DNA sequence: ATCAATATCCACCTGCAGATTCTACCAAAAGTGTATTTGGAAACTGCTCCATCAAAAGGCATGTTCAGCTGAATTCAGCTGAACATGCCTTTTGATGGAGCAGTTTCCAAATACACTTTTGGTAGAATCTGCAGGTGGATATTGAT
DNA sequence: ATCAATATCCACCTGCAGATTCTACCAAAAGTGTATTTGGAAACTGCTCCATCAAAAGGCATGTTCAGCTGAATTCAGCTGAACATGCCTTTTGATGGAGCAGTTTCCAAATACACTTTTGGTAGAATCTGCAGGTGGATATTGAT
């Protein structure tokens, strides 16, 4: 009866993507779904701290870089700061 | 009156910038949120995601099954030196272990 | 002239049989028992959805393999292949359980 | 009918299964029980902090997150279990 | 900016009248109340999301204690808890 | 006329509501809340420096230094697990000697 | 520069933690070990650092470094 | 000439650290150890003293806590002596 | 197991350095009073799922026997690490000079908030699609040998 | 370096339980307009830290000697692994009743808002107070010799 969100059918996009003929159990689809929900939190919290620290009272971009750069490791926060800097330009064009 | 394009679309991403947004509004972390922190964000969400499935979906063609389960994850993740790093206090449910006997055991 | 195979030959097969599955190895029924008495003593009346019967099953059988793993590494220091309370205790110490 | 003794369902065989995948070859006999105590350990501590969200959210029925919850606040992360 | 200083110095001079305490352990006494304020402060916060509440009240605090603390450290808390805010409300 | 004095308590009631409304925890804040968490504080805080306290006295000292602190808590089986990945700055450690290393 | 931590003060370190008696390989494992723990605290606290945009290290960046990494240090706050 | 027994001075020393707080490591070579570390992450840093002071107590207290560790396993290999495997055990077994 | 000779520890003592307290001012917190809004507790109620039961099949626990090989104990040597003496040098600590940071304030453009209205991407079931769970048999590898 | 006995590997086959695709309703992003906030370019100022220098004071590096710990070798008792039979109880799957999740509504106790007033904690010199940096002598432990 109730709408219940789930990060399923973007995993399901991003799977497609790198794999097309490739599928997913369900039981593999929650744990892609603990996993987005557990880095969210990581970073989100992390961002948080961020600008508590610093006495903003604002999350930016700047804020969930500099998260993603405390919580990952080596070359995943590169990769992961690179992806995140082109959406947010490729956004502010739009 | 303007035709909708999402934010999503404007990031060129697959995963919701809007949703994202919203999640990190009710979420408690903090009063204002800029309009480039979901995005940003969203794309990261993203790219860990793409890793992720891109190795487990190796994992799955070498058992020879079509559908990745959680034991690909598994593999994944743990035969990757910053997956593994990453996620290192986590449990993969139905994961199992590594294959992996110390030498010592092994018959001479 | 019955075969046999020698000890520890068997048990490496159960190693790299085990090692190779993802199956839960407590038996179902019994550990819902034993966690419904658990929870039975801390509030009486509770009722559990099924799959936190099985969240539980899962954290404590990936918790007790993860623990034997490092069990197994003290007693291969000490210079021995057979894992004992002392070993147990040793990891549980290290690990800051005790 | 009144649950005893359960900890003693959890078997020998069962717990040799658990130190295979844990890559153990030989085993003392004075394992098993150490074994017993340690999950009841575990068990314990997992399942008061779940109960205690369970009361807190003012239900009878301890649910899959009450438990993912408990593991996350003790530092053992479980997937698989949200949704 | 702030610190707790004076209430612990206070507190000092309750259970020990005659005791006095150094600057570097009233250091450490700061980030004490200081770390045990935000684990509390953080479990509530938690524990009112995962409820869908907007509000902490005093059983977000109790609940958040009961998780945190072990044992007997736990039940004089709640008790310490409980009998301020009676005694809070009546005033 | 302090809302600490109305709930008998030597912490900062009206500080503890302060940073609870200023750390991002909730929308709202009960009134009952920060007063249940000074008390819990103030309980906690005497808890130490009691046991502090009675380990300076021990060693003949009068005044509490951070030794002191380290034995109260690391001595006491509630605390230690409360405070068991704190590091308290100049606490040094429990004397403790495995007994395989002494003589005869 | 890890050189600069001598082989009596690393004796001292392992004497506080109730050890006897020390290997001679146990000195260049001990500065290895240090010196993965430092580049890890260290890193993290220049990264607050930066995010701050401050050039200055402060007690309160290593603080945060170390919580992040479960090490709660008491005495330097904040 | 006189001579004490070898693990009578080392038994000696166990007990006066025990004792004490202070910090072990010197402090200009372990100034100047974070400060070259630091500079392969951004050259310019300057620190608060309070700050290497910090990193002092943190990484003393971690390699204290780290030989406590190591000193188990030696004895649980029924050894006196501490050795690179056993720091290499505790290491493991933390997850580190 | 004593004894004497040695080397180090550790109570005890006490002036004074520097911690603590006194003296005093004052923004900024904290409190008050009053006016309004509103999150969430109560009281329902429908509809999931949870508890419980049961049979039947057979999987797997349990119990027993027995011997391989492991842990425990003992003995012994070589070689490493502890204890010293010796003397050369790194660290402490005590100052100085001065620049080059942070921390404050003001003040508008640029950014974000948020209510209302439109629009559509996301969800729930329904309808299809189809990997692979199981249940085979055979090929191949491994083991332990008389 | 063969043989017999076992276990494991590893395809094959195919219906169906589980995954995917489709459909339609609708919740929530999106677009818009406008009210608030905010972070920052500027323009200051006073702490801080860095660089440098030098006098001694401990503390480290070094070499030698040898106590004794580690590791190898060896031996033996008994424990734990492997293999069986037996039969207990788990697993399946299927049905049923109903507790109690959740979803909805209504409406106050309890929260937020805001103006105004007092109180107080932080702050910094000055004034006093008293723990401890050191300096012992005596107390205590240790050692080689009997
Ligand atoms: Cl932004
Ligand atoms: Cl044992
Ligand atoms: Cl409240
Ligand atoms: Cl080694
Ligand atoms: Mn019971
Ligand atoms: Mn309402
Ligand atoms: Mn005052």
């Amino acid at each position: 009866r109730s709408r219940k969100e789930s990060y399923s059918i973007y995993v399901y996009k991003v799977l497609k993507q790198v794999h097309p003929d490739t599928g997913i159990s369900s039981k593999a689809m929650g744990i892609m779904n603990s996993f987005v929900n557990d880095i969210f939190e990581r970073i989100a919290g992390e961002a948080s701290r961020l600008a508590h620290y610093n006495k903003r009272s604002t999350i930016t971009s700047r804020e969930i870089q500099t998260a993603v750069r405390l919580l990952l490791p080596g070359e995943l926060a590169k990769h992961a700061v690179s992806e995140g800097t082109k959406a947010v330009t490729k956004y502010t064009s739009a | 009156r303007a035709k909708a394009k999402t934010r999503s679309s404007r990031a060129g991403l697959q995963f919701p910038v809007g949703r994202v947004h919203r999640l990190l509004r009710k979420g408690n972390y903090s009063e204002r949120v800029g309009a480039g922190a979901p995005v940003y964000l969203a794309a990261v969400l993203e790219y860990l995601t793409a890793e992720i499935l891109e190795l487990a979906g190796n994992a799955a063609r070498d058992n020879k099954k079509t559908r990745i389960i959680p034991r690909h994850l598994q593999l994944a993740i743990r035969n990757d030196e910053e997956l593994n790093k990453l996620l290192g206090r986590v449990t993969i449910a139905q994961g199992g272990v590594l294959p992996n006997i110390q030498a010592v055991l092994l018959p001479k | 002239k019955p075969h046999r195979y020698r000890p520890g030959t068997v048990a490496l097969r159960e190693i790299r049989r085990y090692q190779k599955s993802t199956e839960l190895l407590i038996r179902k029924l019994p550990f819902q028992r034993l966690v419904r008495e658990i929870a039975q003593d801390f509030k009486t009346d509770l009722r559990f959805q099924s799959s936190a019967v099985m969240a539980l099953q899962e954290a404590s059988e990936a918790y007790l393999v993860g623990l034997f793993e490092d069990t197994n590494l003290c007693a291969i220091h000490a210079k021995r292949v057979t894992i004992m309370p002392k070993d147990i205790q040793l990891a549980r110490r290290i690990r800051g359980e005790r | 009918k009144v649950l005893r003794d359960n900890i003693q369902g959890i078997t020998k065989p069962a717990i040799r299964r658990l130190a295979r995948r844990g890559g153990v070859k030989r085993i003392s006999g004075l394992i098993y029980e150490e074994t017993r105590g340690v999950l009841k350990v575990f068990l314990e501590n997992v399942i008061r902090d779940a109960v205690t969200y369970t009361e807190h959210a003012k239900r009878k029925t301890v649910t899959a997150m009450d438990v993912v919850y408990a593991l996350k606040r003790q530092g053992r992360t479980l997937y698989g279990f949200g949704g």
